[PDB]
DNA sequence: ATATATGTGTATATATACACACAT
DNA sequence: TGTGTGTATATATACACATATATA
């Protein structure tokens, strides 16, 4: 028993307030340079580690998931794979970052099947976007295996949708084209005028018009008789279940309308039979709007754009393309930072194959005489205090076809080489570099 | 009007229409961009399927998916299906070199669709007129092309594709318990009504060719026999592509179920309280 | 479109006889050998796979189950998560070969925590008993990761008890003693008459009482005064809850008992005393008997042994003493395997150690030259000499600190040693290394 | 008459019981084993409480694990929980150097256990009589070591102690829900009747000896202080712990909930309809 | 002046098969 | 006649959070 005395406001000033904001900056609220929640880039990490053996296997949702735990996930699994189900699909991103085995779910019924059955991959567009793994930025927390964002080429967050939500804040920003944003990007590079990204649902074939700030999504419908319709499109927000019984079992139950079911290869392909009890004015405008109207073809949405910026701190945006001159002035100073880590690798790595080369050639030469001396003062030996006694110990260590003439000369061409890579990345700006990864996306 | 029916454009008319009864939610999103728009159906069951054999009608509708599957197809229990024609006068004509003999209102099954007596008269094809007392039922009653044409139906449908997944659990417990399930009806697989869509259990592909597997031993028997190739064992339905769902579904292999004359006591054998049947039939 | 006429007879025949014979296989009744379902060994195999790093370390149970079908699982992860959560606990174990933290249940509560709350590891019991894993055999299938059983010491489906359900057979093993059942493989081992083993369930206080293959467990009381009672212990069968709801709660309205609850921390504590209305008399037969029956503190279990032979195919014995037999003739063979591959693979490194002893030897006094050479002519002058070409590997493998003093004398040594262990592997002989090995369980 | 609840031998009688609000059966599996059978109760909750500011008396009753507290705890919203005694004499004693003023029929709490007024009398205890008009009421109302004596109650258990997951869901998230929910009844914060069982939520073990962390933030204030710690974080309240739920339960650390003046403004803040009090509060 | 849906999280829970021996 | 055990098949529920649309 050590009953002691707590107030009210020092448990929500000090309990309910981590919660609340643990929420916004880990439940929702997605990272801006990353543009992953937490749970996605626990997945995503997972994913990268079960593929670094092969990519191209395909691994269970489930695989996908339990192993998180490990990585710092201590959320239970089954959000886990629910938040990689939804990573994997192409209806849902229009710039997938996991490649998919199996029923994912399509814009008719937006549900995966159960984790038991489908597969995942990092799919080819994270390999082809995402940079600098390595270079990542490194979490507070030790159990945060994965980094604290990686490093995509593009803000993918403006790239597939996200609809975060949490105590006090939310977020919601509509997917764009991944040709409009890299463009967007490039400007931003170049130092000019950016062009605002075009929004673009994933398979979706209709109409998004920019409406004083708003975002109108609309559906197409065309008449093949007088009475007759096909419904081509309907609203991103709608399923094949939700459509229906939302639009079309009200106005069959009223008897106003008599629908079949088209929603072949092509989407959605409703097709209505108007009765007489349905209004059929002639003039062309009312007739359009009132079937807009009954119909539910127009949906409007308006982005509510709140990220996570570099330094993990909540931050709202008003413009569209303004991630962009943010996001692309740090990822600058990221691949800077990737040079100068480079430019030290190289250096390094030349030095050691330059010591290789010179120590073989001197142990090839009789200079160092291997034989007849213990492996410790040999150590301590003419190997050390010399210019390549910081890497005795490496020299020490090599293995046996390199006093060989065979790869004498190759030890001496890979230090040549490991040279010329340092001169060329010392050679080099960031906006060129930056400029260069951009031209692999096609 | 149940939930999760994916109801077709001619269900409750005069059509070949498919109802297909997959075993759970995960194999029916595919199926929904591929039917035919115009006949197929679909309505997921949920997992093993209850033990039909031996209840009485009143227990028998009482789990959800025996119910669902009776309010679809709109089979009740404990009455028939569909009535047939009155029997007529029989014609006897040479399809194929195999004489067949039929009546003048009966379904024959050409190229995998069922065309009317009275059509293939119009479409000049020579029939002999034979006696009735001179017909050998037995004869006509094995062919299996030949079909009596309905007088009324109140099946909705007009055929009940059984698709579920081909684990051993979805081909030997479920799939084995529908069939006795729909037993109760055996009319249905008299006029070769109920089928069984061939679902691949491996999908093993060599180079840039894919071979389709339908049971463990089928593979099991070709194993050796195909070069290298990465098998793609998938557990459930739900695990396979949309190109592949697309491509078994618009060009299906079914497998019409027709009962022999000792169905009942075949089914009794594997589904009745008797574990002895069951060692017995099992050690052998 | 294809319509191909099936008889229900070829259904029945094939499809229905393959999936029961797989239930009855593959799926419930237990390995003989082993003494596992194979999803235990799929379970057992991935917590291995997982403890090849740290072997103490703890691994979430929704990583255990997660990622078993790689290892050819071909059903869902949930019963391989409910699987590994009964074998990972101590209340219905009596050698437990999953070590785990957490909730796993007790007595009380026979319901093991959720899957993403426990973890579990491979105990130290599973690599006392379980030896010569990589001798076990190979299943049929390419697909199946794991062994076709593992190879255990003592016949572990009689120690923790096994009860499961197939198409057709069914199988249930009462718990047996450690203590007893090492006893019975050392009679077995040598020859002699085979006692039989002693029926022992975990965490149980009771008395066990055989009359003919039907078992008699029951449980305890005391009479505190004179109507006050403690049930110190129930028989094995109840929970806490469906032991109060189904005799304490059946007994209380009906002016039968009273009862308090006192399951401390030994165990079931059920604390009764008894009202006016009640059949008890002064005969001490009557009163034992009517309170052992009324409370159902005595549980009758017979057994039912049925499991698959080292052929894979089902086996039902009569007694225990029979399977102990046919267990131990199996596992003598697999000991004389043991000493086959154990004889070749130290002859063969023997080999290799002799020929790295003659290539240090002949190379630092400098009879074999490697200097002003290429690989090719090197490798091509090493094989055409005799006893160095089956092992050309050994001379890249020497690597250059080999070329010293201080390593000739060590690998000297171990190739002498070697010669050692090669005779202490040609002499001894299937009944005394199996108990030599037996000695040290404890 | 609640199946998932865990009755107190004591639960309805006058006695200390306790009960033990988990959240979840993974929570309470422990519970059993190493309560105080005499006076300890225990009630899982299912995940998140439902938020129970503003609603009517009517509604709240709706979710199962707010009835279900209501019918073990006994109380009933829109009444009180318990009559206090009538006001009688009043007196006053100097406790551990420090001037109490109480009443002939109130409690005190001395070391972890409240004794009543009579016994401490009768312990030859100075007590100095003080006539009404001259005590000081807002000096009494402060005193959080004296409570007045229940003349009578339906409050089966004399303490609703919280305990849940320590985690970030669990401590932010349905303790302040519980909080509020058990506002209903403004006096349970009054006597220290609602505490909080402490529980870790990260286990080190450095060296041989165990090491308790019982809130994140608290761990990340000593992360970078202690030698070789290899921490095991603890998400199930009950489920990662072993004999450390027995040490937890027998040795607690409770912490009662006492309501500033301010509460109502508060808990509509933090649960109210309005967001943007709470981004003016997340924000300083 | 309400209803609602979006996506991480909190927990649980459901129907069904199979057999063999207690327990009715 | 009937729960009851353990591995399988498949499915499902309440609760929070906010904010911008549809409805009332
Ligand atoms: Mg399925
Ligand atoms: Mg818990
Ligand atoms: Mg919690």
């Amino acid at each position: 028993m050590q009953l002691n005395n707590r107030d009210l406001k020092s448990i929500i000033d000090n309990e309910a307030l981590a919660y609340a904001m643990y929420t916004v900056e880990n439940r929702a609220i997605p990272n801006m340079i990353d543009g992953f929640k937490p749970v996605q880039r626990f997945v995503i990490a997972r994913a990268l580690d079960l593929a670094r053996g092969n990519k191209d296997k395909f691994h269970k949702l489930a695989s996908i998931a339990g192993g998180v735990a490990d990585l710092g996930y201590h959320h239970g699994e089954n959000s886990a794979q629910d938040a990689g189900a939804l990573m994997a699909n192409t209806w849902n991103n229009n710039f997938p970052l996991l490649d998919g085995q199996g029923n994912f779910g399509s814009r008719t019924v937006q549900k995966a099947a159960a984790s038991r059955y489908i597969f995942a991959r990092v799919s080819k567009n994270f390999y082809n976007v995402y940079k600098d793994t390595e270079y990542a930025p490194v979490h507070q927390d030790k159990e945060h295996i994965p980094p604290a964002f990686y490093l995509p080429i593009i803000p993918t967050v403006l790239l597939n949708g996200v609809s975060g939500i949490a105590t006090g804040y939310a977020t919601y920003i509509l997917p764009h084209s991944v040709s409009s944003v890299k463009k967007a990007v490039l400007q931003a590079l170049q130092g000019k005028k950016v062009t605002k990204p075009k929004v673009e649902f994933p398979e979706f074939r209709g109409e998004v018009v920019e409406i004083d700030g708003q975002y109108e999504i609309r559906g197409t419908y065309k008449f093949t008789s007088r009475t007759q319709m096909h419904i081509t499109e309907i609203p991103y927000k709608y399923d094949r279940e939700t459509y229906v019984s939302k639009i079309l079992d009200p106005l069959e139950n009223k008897g106003f309308i008599t629908w079949d079911d088209a929603c072949g290869e092509h989407g959605f392909g409703f097709k209505v039979k108007f009765r007489k009890e349905y209004s059929l004015s002639d003039n062309e405008e009312e007739r359009h709007a009132k079937i807009m109207k009954d119909f539910g073809l127009i949906e409007r949405r308006s982005q509510n754009i709140t990220v996570i910026n570099e330094k993990g701190k909540l931050q709202v945006y008003d413009n569209v393309v303004d991630l962009i001159k943010d996001f692309v002035e740090v990822r600058k100073t990221y691949v800077q930072k990737r040079i100068d880590n480079k430019i030290k690798e190289t250096e390094s790595a030349f030095r050691l194959a330059f010591a290789k080369a010179h120590f073989i050639k001197k142990v090839i030469s009789g200079e160092i005489v291997v034989q007849g001396k213990t492996r410790k003062e040999l150590t301590e030996e003419l190997s050390k205090i010399d210019m390549y006694s910081s890497y005795v110990d490496k020299l020490v260590g090599m293995n046996i076809f390199h006093m060989t003439s065979d790869e004498a000369k190759k030890l001496a061409e890979e230090a040549k080489a490991k040279k010329e890579e340092n001169e060329y990345w010392k050679t080099t700006d960031v906006v060129t570099e930056y400029t260069k990864d951009l031209e692999e996306i096609k | 009007k149940v939930h999760k029916h994916i109801k077709a454009n001619l269900c409750g008319k005069d059509a070949d229409t498919t109802l297909f009864l997959t075993e759970g939610d995960s194999a029916i999103g595919y199926l929904i961009d591929v039917r035919d728009k115009e006949l197929h159906g679909g309505y997921p069951l949920r997992g093993k399927v209850l033990n039909s054999w031996g209840m009485s009608y009143a227990d028998m509708l009482k789990n959800k998916e025996l119910f669902d599957i009776c309010a679809i197809t709109g089979l009740v229990l404990g009455e028939k299906a569909f009535e047939e024609k009155e029997d007529g006068e029989w014609f006897t004509f040479e399809l194929n070199g195999d004489t067949i003999i039929v009546n003048e209102n009966d379904e024959v099954q050409i190229n995998g669709k069922w065309i009317t007596v009275g059509e293939l008269r119009k479409n000049l094809m020579k029939f002999v007129k034979i006696d009735s007392s001179s017909v050998d039922m037995k004869k006509y009653k094995l062919q299996n092309n030949v079909r009596r044409s309905i007088k009324s139906s109140s099946m909705n449908y007009a055929n009940v594709a059984i698709m579920t997944d081909a684990d051993h659990d979805g081909l030997g417990s479920i799939y084995p318990s529908l069939l006795g399930f729909f037993s109760n009806w055996p009319e249905l697989f008299e006029q070769g009504r109920i089928r069984f869509v061939k679902t691949p259990v491996i999908i093993a592909q060599v180079g840039k060719k894919q071979e389709w597997f339908y049971t463990v031993a089928e593979y099991e028997s070709a194993k050796d026999a195909l070069p290298k190739h990465s098998i793609r064992y998938i557990k459930g339905l739900g695990s396979l592509e949309k190109s592949e769902y697309r491509e078994m579904i618009q060009n299906p292999v079914y497998d019409v179920v027709k009962l022999p004359e000792n169905w009942k006591e075949l089914f009794e054998m594997l589904m009745g309280d008797n574990a002895d049947l069951r060692k017995e039939w099992m050690s052998q």
